[PDB]
């Protein structure tokens, strides 16, 4: 699993001058590993990194944690990959848990930015499962 | 509506949300409740404040409390009102931090 | 509990020189209190405290008493606590009385202020439930 | 209509009626009648007198006295008539107070 | 009990020199009883006494006796009485009666002043029963 | 129908009639019939007589008779006539009184 | 012992019947009457009846 | 029982010279008996002696004797006394015959005048049966 | 049609028809086929003779035989012609009655 | 003793009508005479018995 | 033994209710609180009752 | 039974000249003998014998025998002897076989003289059925 | 169709075919094929030869031969033609009659 | 036995519709004729039997 | 049998120099052989030699072999064999395979052809059936 | 699509692919992914290429390859690149001939 | 035996609640530390135990 | 004895496989000439079981 969606958002924080990493963090983790299935279904509804930091900048101790609920989405996640994939996170599991755990920053970086919650969720089905039924 | 309540399950978590929370700087009154040991945060925004900013700064908040599961009026009657317009202030010079 | 209101009805008969306390005394009981759920519910009908003295007193030694009818409604009050709560009784429940035993002066002025009772119901239900279901 | 009637399940309400309430002041006669140990109190209004005076006059009895459950004609017919026209005088004279 | 409509059934037809207790002179006998239920049942249709004076004497010696069909309808409202007020019986029971014993001279009288037997039994059912429904 | 017909269960009920009945003043005609031992009274009016004042006799004729339960061209077959155009009077002459 | 009428008066009543169906009114009269004397006296033996208990 | 019908078939029989008494014979007997049930239903159809002659003369040595289907309409007449009464059979039977057996000479006689045998089925059982059902 | 047939259970009844039928007199040929055992009569009428005339003696014969329960295109196949063109005086020649 | 007929019936039947089917009408007509005959010998015979019985 | 009044209490109620039924006012009154005086001397024994449970 | 139509059918083609005896000539055969319920029949339906010799003319050594499809025309016939005629199979049964058998010459000449084979079928039951339905 | 195709089930029918019967004398060739030890009939006529000459010699060939079961396309590829263009009279010239 | 020769007719039988389907129509037809020989030759010993039966 | 269809497949292949024996080789077999019912199937629908032979040109060394799938063809094809009928393989049953296994160079030339697949399988499978149905 | 993928199941398919295809001339680059032991195969095309060559490409594709059962998107995520640019062309080289 | 820290966090915890819901912050602070102090306690406790495991 | 080969086919396949995932196809290459080389004598060893029944 690409960990390196996480091990980047102290930095986005840390650049942020923010004191919390939270599910817009997460987000922005997502846009920055262009590889990942989570970045290539959402750049197919137009959400680009540069809109997303548009929108978190525009709605947003030295140490930084997780809030509250991006711990829940992150084991949120986890309980995804009962989809069958073990422990293997990926970005998609991660994009289907902010999905699933439609509150928060993240949910309104969506409802913002216009994304339809039930096709995001289809559009990441579809590419997990096999093309020809 | 210009009121958004929000539940905080533990003191550890209002006083997570006092010290690591960066609000969006608006106008704003807030109040903390509490029943059955559980504590109620609550903010009363001006009316000048457009009802989006009020949405994202609820939304905010989601990060940390969960939302609120009574009403504003039944808390208004029942609840004991614990602190008043500067809940974060007080909170952070009461407790010291993590 | 809400024994406040009580102690507003004798005051209010007293002041009004009535022999009796009834459920217009108990009516005029709940406008004392606007912490209350009932003066919320029907300030939110727009049933404010100036409207029913008018009403009251259109509609009309000492040793005062509860009205027969008053003692039901009382009672009954304490029977929709079987919505299990404790018998801690609130303004809420003594209104659930008065919407349920709809006879009286109290009926009426409801009756005359065109309150919709089963609406009324369903507004102190909505305000007690978890708001988020 | 022109009458009003409810029903008093013993004298002792009918004794709490008679000094306990203060009617709306109105022009109208009054019966009481009795059958099967139970008691029914009548009202009949000046013609004058409108259907709302008379609603609010006959929701206040209810503070006291039940819905009748026998028609005005059944009673008519069937009930004793204890007194007329000064029920409330009557027994006020007649009964001390509790 | 209003047995004195049986009196006046026959005095009215010692007056009018008819040799026969009829079914009309049952009917003229419940409209000398104006207390009745059944004088005000009939009066609440306009069956004012006049007319049916009136009806009779277009319509139609010694000591004398009741028709046959008198004599069916008497026994017939003391089986209306499993209405259980067999504690006694009374006028509404005799006029339920003649309106189930639907033939003879009262029948006609009936059919004659346009009198409904389904609606004249509806309106002395609702006299007898509880006006709470 | 110009013609009506009744039944009479027994001797004793048309020598009722006979005595007892004060009929209508009208021009018509009578017959008695007898089959099992049960007679029918049958009555012909005049032409000018109207309808209505025939159902008027024939109602009167119902204190005391049954409603027929077999039909005139029956009775006109299988019937023995007992008596024409006096009936009553020719039972009053011939039977004593109840 | 009551019963020895019933045969009487029904035999008197069938008689009538009879007697007017062959048109004989005035004897059928004449049954009418011993029918309503046997009646009678069936009353006073159902009184005696009566009485006796 | 009209028996008396069977002595106007032969006679008539015999006075047309006819050499067999046959359904007509039975016909003109039944409308040479006013008295009957037969003849007054015929009647009520404006079925009548003289129009059933012509209609006979139109349609048409020694002793006679009934045809072969006259004897079946008699004995059919009575398995219809014995469905109804047991008791004698009388000129509605034989008329009820002719109704069933709906052949030969009679039949033509009711075709030519028109009259519906089941209406004239039904107008004999509805003088038969009680006027009161 | 100009053809009807009817059925004769026995010769006896065929010698009935001979002696007492009186035919309506009309111009017609008739024909008495034969099939196990049974008779059978049929009657062809000249073109000028209308279908009522044919009816009615139709209806003369069913007092004495019953419907044909077999085609006139049957029976001029299978059935033996007995006798032909005048029937019923054949019969009357050659068979008395008592 | 009537059974001993019966069948002579049948037999002058089934002759008669063999010979109407043959167009014999003359034997015909003396076996149709024959038949009634013996028909009014059998009755002689059954209503005698009717009557012994 | 407390249970001995309540038949007392039930005799004066019917005869109070007679009495009214009467229109015997004075009567009905003077039954009325003697009604009442058994009334309290029934609850005072249930009260000594009460206490001694 | 009428086994003469066989007898036609032979003596037909041999007048011919055929080398081969075949529904064609069984057909022909039938209208040889007018007699018979299949002549009447087909005469019914307006086919008759000198159109059938026209057609069979333009549709088409030694001894003779039958046509493979004619023998089993005639045992198919002794089929349709089914309607219980036992041993007596006649024309209608003939023509009943051609029927049901709807090949070959025959059903060729049925085809050009429109026949409709189905109404045939009924017309031939009808034929052999009691008229009285 | 310009082809028809029949089924014989043994050589002795087309040995019959070919002695016993004469068709509508017509422009056509012919093809006998085998299969499965069952003979197929096939011919084929001119252009000029309408559809009903061709129905009229195919119900001609019904009269011993049955309709085929197999198709033409199928019978090209898997059948052996056994004789060609002269199928009749090559079999009267190799086969005596009965 | 009689039954000596329905082999032999299959026999010959199979022969001919080889002989046939090798288009051997000379050596087919003297087959059939051989065919036919043992046919009425078993047809006279099923009527010899049909007799001694 | 058809093995010629492979026989001449492979020749085809080797003048055209191709590196491989694909079904376009196959189909190119069954024209071929315009004796078969794959090759009449195909010609009914206007399919035919030359048009194939350009589509194959215009769609596109030691000893050739099958490509796999045309190996799965023939094993394919075989088991279209396998139904009740099942003694051996023909050219039908080739078609079948490529009909059945719908990919590939073959398939395509269908498609760009426009042949229906399911009226070519409904086509062959009528071409066996027995048409009497 | 610009771009078209299919799948070998074993090294050998692909080794016969490079060896025995010949492609259809074309302006195309080409990548090899392995994930689970499997073999997947991509061609990205020139923008100039029609939609029509590509699918010509693609037929001739599926005669060695299977259909691909994992998007795009997905193996150009999970997937190893193995070889790029020259796929066929550096297998030949790595590979003796099968 | 390490079970015996839980009952007095909860007692310390059920006494923060009710200090803050008397608005005694300074109480619920310090008590919030001596938790927060007990919490460590016990999970060096459920250290000492997991190695003993 | 045959079945003593089929796991050295394993291993050098799934050596193959890992190599050529390691892009080591030169290796790779050899790997699978060794698994062509075992795989033609392991044919060998079941043609000599063939032969032996």
């Amino acid at each position: 699993r690409a960990q390196r969606v996480l091990a980047h958002a102290q930095e986005e924080a840390i650049r942020l001058n923010h004191s919390n990493i939270g599910t817009e963090h997460l987000l922005l983790g997502l846009m920055k590993e262009p590889e990942g299935i989570a970045a290539k279904v959402l750049e197919s509804f137009n959400i680009t990194e540069d809109k997303v930091i548009e929108e978190v900048e525009k709605l947003i101790v030295g140490t930084l944690h997780y809030t509250p609920r991006a711990k829940k989405v992150i084991e949120l996640s986890m309980d995804e990959a009962r989809k069958l994939h073990h422990n293997f996170v990926g970005t998609e599991h991660i994009l289907l848990g902010l999905i699933r755990e439609n509150e928060g920053v993240a949910a309104r970086v969506f409802a913002n930015l216009d994304l339809n919650i039930t096709k995001a969720r289809a559009q990441v089905v579809k590419a997990l499962g096999n093309p020809e039924m | 509506t210009r009121t958004i309540i929000v539940k905080f399950n533990d003191l550890e978590d209002v006083i997570n949300y006092a010290y690591h929370s960066n609000p969006i700087t608006t106008e704003f009154e807030d109040l903390l409740y509490m029943v059955d040991g559980t504590y109620y945060y609550a903010v009363y925004f001006d009316s000048h404040v457009d009802q989006e900013v009020i949405n994202d700064s609820y939304s905010q908040l989601l990060e940390f409390a969960y939302p609120t599961d009574r009403t504003e009026v039944y808390l208004n009657d029942y609840a004991k009102i614990i602190m008043s317009h500067n809940v974060t202030a007080q909170v952070r010079r009461y407790f010291p931090e993590t």
